């Protein structure tokens, strides 16, 4: 895990997650998507604990999959985005706490607005125009700070990512493996392929 | 605290001292550590305050049912009960309690029931902090079927001293005399017991 | 690791003359890390407001789960509750969590709507009430607040007065704590206007 | 376990204005929840128009002041009875402070006099020597309730020009020693409220050109 | 680093308006076993200063020799051992208080709390407290332990700030500590009936009382209290 | 805290300060200590702030509906045992110390309870941080048969003791009086012996000195 | 704290805010953090305050006796490593520092040395050093090339320590700004974030995180 | 272990019983735990047997020179070099040492040196873990200006009391007798004093 | 510090170094030479704790040109290894032990012959065909295992490097920003510049 990003622009949202999967001092793979679709048009990117991650995401993903089916009609990114919170405010809680971060990025079909939410392991939720977990937020949120302007489009959207991803590239201790790029928008979910 | 409990010809005698401490601060120096869990069978707590006085409760309560449906009990059977709660719950109690009473046909009776919640039927008892001072004394002194003059005194004197050495103990010294007459309260203050 | 200082954050409110007043500052870090510029920390259920300090989870849960709560009691009721009543729905919400409660400094402000008197309170994270005729502080700078409002303030200030002095009470305490500015928002609370200011601000 | 340390309460306060400087201190003296004296000064005159307080740990602080009023005296035999400057002196505190780097000196230290302009001086140190001047400081228990005061009153902090759409801050400028008095006074009254170690009396020590100055006012005894 | 063993409980103290009052029981304990009963703990120096010493008592026993030395050390090459230069309280006090603050800053405290009692040679009251730490202070009335717990809002009542020495007598101070040294042994678990009391006056001189005693002791309710609660017998 | 209880002629009085503190700040100037348990049988509480207010309102409930459910008068016993068997239960975990006193048809009663569920029978009592103050007066003072005007007095007195000399007390000495045949008195902020000086300056604000970025009304409506 | 320096083609850039911090607690806003050793030497502050200015204005004796004997102004190296190897004398003990020594000898050139308490010592032309470092870098290196002109050069150094007293809650009160050439140090002002981050906000138009 | 020391008439008696244990065992039945240090100065000693030992040959040492260069010293001389050496490593020891001595002027005397190291002269001593249980019977019992056999019975009596209730405590009672006429060593078997 | 590795050849010794500089999450350096010349033909590389490293090699390099001055004469590759060797044992029992290991890679004149030791901390002293320290050996032991000849060339030996450093680079978590190599042979030290 370690590295996700958020980027909110005009009228898309962006996620950036870094490909690796380590465990002691072998990287295990190296094209890992920290990753999974809960509607047509919301995405959610994971960080955090080996084996909750993935286990959490899927259960998201299951239960907004149901609930689409039940009402034949998607959640709005801040009804799903509200009930992952209750989840992981939940979760905090137990037995056993789910040891995950997650970024949600959706296009509000109803609003025409893209919309990105940062949520922790403590179920501590934020809209925000960009976002982070882990320590990549040490560097790029005062870089977006700079160079993030509310009206980009989404190709400046990516340069400006591209940017993020050469900084953490330069100053993070750890070989995060690249990342793998999705874009959110009225059309749906689609990833860049090189980047 | 210091405590103890004396058999003698016409039933039995208990003591105590009156001092209950928080570290070393007094927080009571006139407590009353003689406590009736039935007409003729008490009881002297030593060890935590909360958890004695919830036995004692208990007890009490118990012995009242069994009154209800059976008559009354006999010592041997307040022991019992005090027994079953201070061992069951061992782990979570600190209390040392001795029980003493008066049947007909029993005459006197004395039980100790230490912090593991065992039993041990003795002509006489002593527990407490203070009851370590005595040991040697109590030994010397103490006779079977000793009057109730005797008994009083030996009483006082040996609860005198655990109260001159044991700063846990103090105040002043109660007793409670069970006999076939009845019930009788004593209480001693120290410009007496103290230049015994 | 202590829950009531990783987010970071305040609240302070005040009574005046036939008005009240309660400010937040607008922060959310994670620890050293500032991360939200427009996290406000009070709220309302018709005309009584409530601010919470603390844990920023416990602050969006509380929240969602007094609207629950308070959406009930207008329906059975058929009117809105009150300040008095408020808080002591607060106070017993937060004591049934006794032993596993939620990290936060809530604080009532309103006006009640018979009486017409002003009312504040606050209380600890445990339910404990505390009830006051000039001001209630929480948060991260509450010894500064303590500190602002102990002196800054005088009583029935009017509405445009309290402002000023509330504002200024939240400001420069929040100027000494690391954890706490960031933005601020002010309320101003009459019988029947209740005005809402953004603060200018230091944003180190 | 043995633990070196203690806490003995109070809080003190230095204001600086053009042509004089305050030292405040509370005179109360507490460990736990008792109180030792309600008349215990900790804010001292040194000799050559300076004035100290080494707030916290109480025989850290006198052993401070001690060590501090001796390099006084002997600054005087070694370099002809020169007059020590503020400047000087902080620096020279500094050195004391640091020496203990290891196992300090629990204390929050203030300093007031004038500087060799005859401009009043503040200048306050951490535990370990770490220093320096402004024109305004409150130091131990109750520093967090009182500081963020002085910032407001002090040096106009968050105040701006009515009428200027905030784009003019209220201007800069010193204080006579009246007004500076009863910031003071208000300070101290204001933490005596709402801290439990703050009360009892109050005794300022005042520093101009004709030298030192002290008043004393009685503060809540609860 | 030390724990202390044999010990001393609270000594008391206050100003009145020609000298001083001290108090200090009798007793060296041994946890919570009062071993010892003849424990002298208020020790004068010349004929103007007593020393009231609590904590450990070792340590009070190095105390006493370190101020007879130091008495035996001011006559040396002095001809005016018994005027103008004999030891002020105010001199004893400083070189004590010295002594500690080094022992603790050599993480080898002398386990006491202390109270120098006495008049200066210009009639002034001195009362000055010191312990483990080097922790000093002046109060118009002083105690140590349990006695600054339970003794100083008693003696405060009689003496409450600078200006209520000179409205206060001997009588009525003695009178104050003599109850105060009541409470405390109702109400300390390691105090003793048996104390000593000294009073410094600037005419009379130094008054050394032993054997003193706790009188006048309320018991007599203790016959009406019966059971925890609800045991009426 | 310093709360306590003081038995006289025809009944009892207990007191309590009024400061309610967070470490060493004062969170509360004039709390509330004293609790009605029903009209006669009154409480007051010291240790964790909330627990003693809950446990007193528990038992208050439920000896409400006790009173209702036997057409008595509840006793002071009732809740004694009631609140004693709650503390225990919860091993100390609920950290309330409480002073219980009333009278009922069986007379007046005084007793105390401590947060692991024991209790005290005595005639004059004390609790909290500030008893040892309290008690050394208590016990200087106390005597058999007080009327209700020299037990009001001792009662307050001790309360004061703690107020001046225990930092965690202060402010003011609330009262009730529980006597035999009469409605029990509850006398709230019966001596306010801290009154706060007048402060020495107006510290109100031009208008318009807080710099502003937005304005709206807000909708409280339908 | 953070504080940075870096080379370019018009020498040296070296900016440092002003925060003091005594955990939560803001103990000053308007601490000094750059000391100027000689006219052609500056070290940076941060790490523990007493450590900083103690041992730092100890290193500027050291150079000024170095001239006194050697009748010539001490090399950046070797004033650095008066410092790394002070510090690695008292390593373990627990002194807390992360210096840059930043200067201009004609035997070097513009040479800035990092020098931190665990007794590291790097030669190199950019560090951001304290608890923000990460934000000033991020910023710095985004926007860094080789021949920024000296305008646009402290104008990096300044925004750079902005953005990063404007995230990292343990930095912030002003940006003191100083530019080292072949004829020493020159200082370029005091800037309070107090006003500077309106103004940035306003002219860059960047900022848009924050409510405006 | 289970000491003490008692003056008398015509001088001193110490006693103490002969057990010394490793935990549960005994490691020595017949220990010999009264120690001369000077012909007519003895101490008892409780605490680790180290120690003790260490520092009563110290002492020894430390008087026999006292002896070469300035005659008998006093028993109040050696209770402060046993002093000394406990005070001043107050840290390092577990002693507790009792002193007894006999000068024909001072007649006999007794110090007891606890383990904190403050010394305090007392008309009799008793000490180690078995004391505790005699405090009270001691403080009954002792008289001043008692006769030789009377002070032999006291100590016998309440040595029998200490070694009946502590386990560390057994196997003989020996004394050592120390007045004008000499040094007189006494020793009682367990069938004699159990029984008393 | 992290990677150091040591290959020795027919002729020569090489010594490959990480150029990474790393405190917390900040890399503050990507061109740092791990290394000191101790003589003409005697090369040392090092890593460890922070500060202790460069301490150790310039406090032996010191040593080694005075022992150089002195005689005017350079001591054998294995004299300078036994010399360094012992100044790490002495050390490991010292209040504050160097916490160093070094790969010393020397060319002896006299037996015409490369020379490669390994000494870790505690001075424990090997002489090896190839040598790594750190997590690098866990690796690269295997690889040379298989691919090393005892008889290659300088060039042949550089290749084997390359392939060490590609599964470095592949498999270990932290990105060590590429080696530093240097060649120790008959004709003294040089570096290769593009690796
Ligand atoms: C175990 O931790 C404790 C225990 C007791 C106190 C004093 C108490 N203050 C409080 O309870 C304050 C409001 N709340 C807290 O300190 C929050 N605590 C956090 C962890 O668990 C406990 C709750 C307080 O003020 N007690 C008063 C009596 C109160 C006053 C308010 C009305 C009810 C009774 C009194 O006992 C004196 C001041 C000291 O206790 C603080 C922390
Ligand atoms: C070893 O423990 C540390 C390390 C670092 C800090 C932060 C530092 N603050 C302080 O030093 C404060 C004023 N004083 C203390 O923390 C008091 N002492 C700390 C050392 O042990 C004894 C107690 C501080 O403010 N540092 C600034 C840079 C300074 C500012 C003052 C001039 C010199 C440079 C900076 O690093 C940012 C604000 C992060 O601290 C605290 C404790
Ligand atoms: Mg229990
Ligand atoms: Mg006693
Ligand atoms: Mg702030
Ligand atoms: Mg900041
Ligand atoms: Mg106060």
């Amino acid at each position: 895990m370690d590295i996700i990003l958020g980027i909110r622009v005009q009228d898309s949202v962006i996620l950036a997650s870094s490909k690796a999967v380590t465990r002691g001092i072998s990287v295990l793979k190296d094209s890992d998507d920290k990753t999974r679709q809960l509607s047509p048009h919301t995405l959610m990117s994971f960080a955090g604990e080996a084996g909750d991650t993935v286990q959490f995401a899927e259960y998201i993903q299951a239960n907004i999959q149901l609930y689409s089916i039940r009402e034949d009609y998607e959640l709005s990114p801040q009804a799903v985005s509200s009930f992952v919170r209750q989840e992981l405010a939940k979760s905090i809680r137990s037995r056993r706490p789910y040891q995950v971060n997650v970024l949600i990025g959706g296009y509000d079909k109803k609003k025409n607005k893209p919309e990105l939410y940062q949520i922790d392991y403590l179920g501590t939720k934020v809209e925000l125009p960009y976002g982070a977990h882990g320590y990549s937020g040490f560097y790029t949120f005062s870089l977006l700070d700079h160079h993030y302007r509310p009206d980009m489009t989404t190709e400046e959207g990516l340069d400006l990512l591209k940017l993020c991803v050469q900084e953490l590239e330069k100053r993070m201790p750890m070989d995060f493996k690249g990342v793998i790029v999705k874009i959110v928008d009225k059309d749906g979910i689609r990833q860049v392929d090189d980047f | 605290t210091s405590i103890m409990a004396v058999t003698f010809k016409d039933g039995v005698i208990l003591g105590a001292d009156s001092r209950t401490t928080t570290g070393a601060y007094i927080a009571n120096r006139v407590t009353d550590k003689l406590t009736r869990v039935h007409d003729k069978i008490w009881c002297c707590r030593s060890g935590s305050a909360a958890d004695t006085q919830a036995i004692a409760d208990i007890v009490q309560y118990h012995l009242e049912l069994y009154t209800s449906q059976y008559g009354t009990p006999s010592t041997e059977t307040a022991a019992s009960v005090f027994k079953e709660l201070c061992y069951e719950n061992k782990d979570n109690l600190t209390a040392g309690i001795i029980v003493a009473g008066y049947d007909d046909k029993n005459k006197g009776e004395v039980y100790t029931i230490p912090l593991g919640g065992s039993v041990h039927k003795l002509p006489y008892a002593i527990a407490g902090s203070g009851s370590t001072f005595i040991y040697g004394y109590c030994d010397k002194n103490f006779r079977e079927n000793m009057s109730k003059e005797e008994t009083v005194d030996f009483i006082k004197h040996s609860l005198s001293q655990a109260i001159k050495w044991d700063g846990s103990s103090g105040g002043v010294i109660r007793m409670v005399v069970l006999t076939a007459a009845g019930v009788e309260r004593l209480i001693f203050y120290p410009d007496e017991y103290e230049q015994l | 690791s202590d829950p009531s200082s990783i987010n970071g954050g305040i609240v302070v409110a005040m009574t005046g003359k036939d008005c009240v007043a309660i400010a937040c500052d607008l922060r959310l870090g994670s620890q050293s890390l500032g991360v939200s510029n427009k996290f406000e920390k009070i709220f309302h259920y018709g005309h009584v407001f409530l601010g919470i300090t603390g844990l920023a989870t416990d602050v969006t849960t509380l929240n969602e789960m007094f609207r629950y709560k308070t959406n009930l009691y207008k329906l059975k009721e058929e009117r809105a509750i009150e300040p008095e009543t408020f808080t002591q729905l607060v106070s017993s919400s937060l004591y049934e969590r006794r032993f596993g409660p939620y990290f936060v400094g809530p604080v009532v402000a309103g006006i009640n709507s018979k009486s017409g008197k002003p009312f504040i309170a606050g209380f600890d994270l445990i339910g404990c009430i505390d009830e006051a005729k000039d001001f209630i502080v929480s948060g991260t700078a509450s010894d500064q607040l303590f500190g602002m409002c102990e002196s800054l303030y005088e009583p029935n200030l009017e509405p445009e007065d309290l402002f000023e002095t509330i504002s200024q009470a939240l400001l420069n305490a929040a100027d000494r704590d690391a954890l706490s500015g960031w933005g601020a928002v002010v309320y101003i609370i009459k019988k029947d206007e209740v005005v809402k200011r953004y603060l200018k601000m230091r944003q180190d | 376990q043995f633990n070196p340390y203690g806490d003995n309460g109070g809080t003190i306060l230095g204001i600086a204005g053009e042509d004089f400087a305050v030292l405040a201190g509370d005179t109360r003296n507490i460990t736990d929840y008792s109180i030792n004296s309600r008349y215990e000064p900790k804010v001292f005159d040194c000799g050559d128009n300076i004035v100290m307080s080494a707030n916290g740990f109480a025989a850290d602080g006198d052993a401070l002041v001690k060590r501090f009023k001796n390099s006084v005296k002997w600054y005087h035999f070694d370099h002809n009875d020169k007059k020590l400057s503020i400047n000087s002196a902080a620096r020279n505190i500094q050195h004391l402070l640091y020496g203990k780097r290891f196992f300090p000196y629990y204390v929050h230290t203030i300093i007031a006099g004038l500087d060799e302009d005859g401009k009043g001086a503040v200048y306050s140190f951490d535990p370990v020597g770490s220093y320096e001047r402004e024109q305004c400081r409150a130091g131990g228990a109750a520093a967090s309730l009182i500081m963020p005061f002085l910032d407001n009153q002090v040096n106009f902090k968050n105040q701006y020009e009515p009428g200027t759409n905030g784009k003019v801050k209220k201007p800069l400028k010193y204080l006579s020693v009246e007004e500076v008095i009863k910031l003071v006074r208000d300070s101290f009254t204001s933490a005596t409220e709402r801290h439990i170690q703050v009360g009892d009396g109050l005794e300022i020590l005042i520093v101009t050109k004709d030298g030192v100055r002290k008043e004393f006012y009685e503060l809540k005894r609860d | 680093t030390q724990q202390p063993i044999v010990t001393g409980t609270s000594v008391i103290s206050m100003k009145y308006d020609n000298g001083v009052i001290i108090a200090a029981d009798n007793l060296g304990s041994y946890g919570s076993l009062l071993r010892f009963n003849g424990v002298e703990r208020l020790i004068p120096v010349g004929d103007n200063t007593v020393v009231g010493i609590s904590g450990d008592i070792s340590d009070m026993q190095h105390i006493e020799r370190l101020l007879k030395d130091l008495v035996t050390e001011n006559a040396y090459d002095n001809p005016l051992a018994d005027a103008e230069e004999a030891l002020e309280p105010s001199y004893i006090f400083e070189y004590l208080a010295t002594v500690m603050y080094q022992r603790r800053s050599k993480m080898n405290p002398l386990w006491n709390a202390i109270i120098v009692a006495g008049v200066q040679s210009n009639g002034d009251q001195f009362l000055r407290y010191v312990n483990l730490l080097g922790v000093t202070y002046s109060s118009p009335t002083l105690a140590t332990g349990f006695g600054a717990h339970m003794a100083n809002p008693l003696l405060r009542k009689v003496v409450d700030r600078e200006s209520d020495i000179p409205k206060t007598t001997v009588q009525v101070a003695e009178e104050a500590i003599v109850n105060a040294m009541r409470v405390l042994y109702y109400r300390d678990a390691r105090s003793s009936r048996n104390f000593s009391l000294a009073i410094i006056d600037k005419n009379t001189g130094l008054t050394f009382k032993k054997n003193l005693q706790v009188e006048n002791m309320k018991w007599d309710f203790a016959k009406d209290i019966k059971g925890y609660g609800t045991q009426k017998i | 805290t310093t709360i306590v209880g003081v038995k006289f002629n025809n009944g009892v009085v207990i007191a309590a300060d009024t400061r309610s503190t967070q470490g060493p700040i004062v969170a509360d100037k004039n709390c509330a200590k004293l609790h009605r348990i029903s009209p006669k049988i009154w409480c007051a509480g010291a240790g964790t702030a909330a627990d003693t207010e809950a446990v007193t309102q528990l038992i208050g409930s439920n000896i409400e509906l006790h009173s209702l459910y036997t057409s008595r008068e509840p006793r002071v016993v009732s809740a004694l045992q009631m609140l004693k068997q709650h503390l225990f239960k919860y091993q100390g975990h609920i950290g309330a110390y409480l002073i219980v006193a009333g009278v009922d048809p069986t007379g007046s009663h005084l007793f105390s309870i401590h947060a692991h569920g024991s209790t005290d029978v005595g005639y004059y009592l004390s609790l909290g941080s500030g008893s040892l103050a309290a008690m050394a007066v208590l016990e200087s003072h106390w005597k058999q048969d007080l009327t209700k005007e020299e037990a009001i007095k001792l009662a307050s007195d001790a309360i004061q003791a703690g107020i001046w000399n225990d930092l965690g007390s202060g402010s003011n000495v609330d009262v009730c009086v529980m006597e035999i045949g009469k409605d029990a008195e509850y006398l709230r902020n019966y001596l306010t012996p801290n009154v706060r000086e007048e402060k020495q300056k107006s510290y109100k604000f031009p208008r318009g000195t807080t710099a502003v970025l937005k304005e709206s009304i807000v909708n409280i409506c339908d | 704290t953070t504080t940075l320096a870096f080379r370019f083609q018009g020498g040296i850039i070296v900016a440092v805010d002003s925060r003091a911090t005594a955990g939560n607690w803001v103990a000053s806003q308007t601490v000094k953090k750059v000391i100027e050793i000689n006219p052609f030497l500056l070290g940076t502050m941060a790490g523990g305050a007493a450590d900083c200015q103690f041992w730092e204005t100890w290193l500027g004796s050291q150079c000024r006796l170095h001239e006194l004997r050697e009748k010539e102004r001490i090399s950046v190296a070797a004033a650095s490593k008066i410092l790394s190897n002070l510090v690695y004398q008292y390593k373990g003990a627990g002194l807390s520092m992360g210096t840059m020594i930043c200067g201009y000898t004609r035997k070097e050139g513009p040479t800035i040395y990092y020098v931190d308490s665990d007794g590291t010592r790097l030669k190199g032309d950019i560090f951001c050093v304290g608890s923000g470092q990460t934000f000033a870098y991020g910023v710095l290196d985004s926007n860094y090339k080789w021949d920024l002109s000296v305008e646009d050069a402290l104008y990096l150094g300044k925004r750079s320590i902005l953005a990063a007293a404007h995230r990292d809650a343990y930095s912030g009160g002003s940006v003191n700004l100083y530019h080292v050439t072949e004829d020493g140090w020159i200082y370029h002002g005091n800037h309070d974030v107090g006003e500077l981050f309106w103004k940035v906000k306003e002219e860059e138009g960047s900022f848009n995180n924050v409510i405006g």
